[PDB]
């Protein structure tokens, strides 16, 4: 089948599916997946304790 | 001697009604030679599961010979007086005439009248043409256009009687009985449903009086002289699709509701499928031809055969176009073919109708070209419009349109509708009906 209408239509709602978590998520809980750490300028003296990657 | 004039000075056609409710019209001229013959409102549209394909059923026996006379005496007389015996069977008509010297209107008429009453139904005759049929089935199956056009009509009217085809079922031609044919004829084939139409050298009291003579047999109850109203069909935009890639060529057929024989913009329909015309590759006029669709057919090889069309039916109708491509050029053609319908109720100019116009009445004057044509045209419109229209009268209603005419009717029946569909062949390259619903707006 034509790639329109049917999968520009399909994944234009795909696109508004997975675009309200990621707003959610920025609009309510900008920070649940950083590392409060990242709010203190670089220490090259200072290792954190628990150092851990995204 | 004008246009105008000729127009004016053609005979006009008498109408007389029997007690019996039957209806004798003729057009009489000069002619040493004739036509005349009975159009029946009956047709596939009227039948139903069981009894489909019986008015064809029918339309075989109907010449095979009557009571009076058996068959051999039937054909004997009427080939040996060098009249010759016609007819069809449609979806809302039938006819059954013939051609012959005005000097036997008289006899000619009992004979008609002596089909449509008496006919033998010859119970061995039955299963002889049962067999004749089912090979016509196989002759027409192989007719890409009527399989088409019966397709068009399978789906456009799905789940109504305009679905059905004029020849029936393979089930009911195996199965139809010799009393569903006589029920079917009785049922039918009655007075205030017939027109006796005639044309050539006749006189129209000689022939209403040997109507008089042979078609009596009169009615008592109100339900006998009664013309039944049918239920309507309701129309459906859709698509079938048969594909065969085996097939060399590819029949495309596509349409809109029509509006129905008693409504006047068909004059104007009629006008704009004037514009688009129609073509095939034997056209010597090539990439001049006026209509564009056709120009551009020859230019980009879109087609070997394109046609329009305004189908019309007492309620309803079917306008459309259908054209035959090679697998690799339908896309195109379809492209241009629904640009076209668009340009129509979107961009038709004075000039565009003014062609189209005179076009169109050198058609209807066309379609009056020898007695059986006018008796044709007779019966089918007493039957339709219950009166004949003058060619004067077409010419006065097509001399009324113009372009901003042709928009607005056209953009009534086409822009933004939901067509019917109907792709036989090798039909990959034909997009999908959301693609080809969206050629139906802007353009
Ligand atoms: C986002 C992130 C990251 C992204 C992609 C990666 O994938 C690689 C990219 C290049 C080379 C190797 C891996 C690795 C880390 O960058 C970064 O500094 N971190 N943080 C981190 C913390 C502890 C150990 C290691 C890394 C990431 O998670």
């Amino acid at each position: 089948i034509p790639f329109h209408p049917y999968y520009s239509f399909k994944d234009i709602l795909g696109l508004t599916l997975m675009l309200t978590p990621f707003l959610t998520l920025a609009l309510f809980s900008p920070n649940l997946l950083g590392d409060p750490e990242n709010f203190t300028p670089a220490n090259p003296l200072v290792t954190p304790p628990h150092i851990k990657p995204e | 001697a004008t246009y105008a004039q000729t127009l004016q000075n053609i005979p006009e056609t008498n109408v007389t009604t029997l007690d019996n409710g039957l209806r004798v019209a003729s057009e009489e001229s000069s002619q040493p030679t004739c036509t005349v013959g009975v159009w029946i409102g009956a047709g596939s549209r009227y039948e139903n599961e069981k009894n489909n394909g019986a008015g064809y059923f029918v339309e075989h026996l109907a010449f095979k010979g009557t009571k009076k006379r058996p068959c051999a005496a039937f054909e004997k007389e009427v080939e040996s007086m060098g009249a010759h015996f016609n007819g069809y069977t449609s979806r809302e008509q039938t006819a059954f005439y013939i051609k012959a010297l005005s000097k036997d209107m008289p006899k000619v008429v009992e004979l008609l009248a002596d089909v449509v009453q008496n006919c033998a139904l010859e119970e061995s005759q039955i299963e002889k043409e049962r067999g004749v049929i089912l090979q016509e089935l196989k002759e027409m199956d192989n007719d890409m256009t009527n399989v088409t056009f019966d397709y068009l009509h399978a789906t456009a009217f799905q789940g109504t009687a305009l679905a059905r085809t004029v020849e029936g079922t393979t089930e009911n031609i195996k199965h139809l009985t010799r009393a569903d044919l006589a029920s079917y004829i009785d049922t039918h084939f009655k007075a205030p449903r017939m027109v006796l139409a005639a044309a050539g050298g006749i006189s129209h009291k000689e022939l209403v009086d040997a109507a008089r003579q042979h078609f009596s047999g009169v009615s008592f109850t109100y339900k006998e002289d009664a013309v039944p109203i049918l239920p309507r069909c309701r129309f459906t935009g859709s698509e079938i699709r048969a594909r065969d890639d085996a097939l060399p060529v590819a029949h495309v057929a596509l349409a809109v509701e029509g509006p129905g024989w008693a409504d006047p913009d068909n004059v104007v329909l009629h006008v704009a499928n004037a514009i688009i015309g129609r073509y095939d590759r034997t056209f010597g006029g090539g990439k001049h031809l006026s209509s564009r669709l056709a120009a551009l057919a020859v230019e980009h090889k879109l087609c070997h055969s394109f046609q329009t069309f305004n189908t019309s039916y007492s309620d309803t109708g079917l306008f459309g176009f259908h054209f035959v491509a090679d697998p690799l050029s339908i896309d195109d053609m379809m492209f241009c073919a629904q640009g076209e319908w668009m340009r129509l109720c979107t961009s038709t100019t004075e000039s565009e109708v003014k062609r189209a116009k005179n076009h169109l009445r050198s058609a209807m004057v066309a379609q009056l070209d020898g007695t059986t044509p006018v008796c044709e045209t007779i019966g089918s419109h007493l039957l339709n419009y219950g009166r004949r229209i003058s060619l004067e009268e077409w010419d006065s209603r097509i001399s009324a349109v113009d372009a901003r005419m042709v928009r607005d009717v056209c953009s009534k029946y086409i822009y933004d509708k939901c067509p019917a569909l109907a792709a036989v062949g090798p039909i990959e390259q034909l997009l999908d009906y959301n693609r080809i619903r969206s050629g139906m707006y802007w353009i």
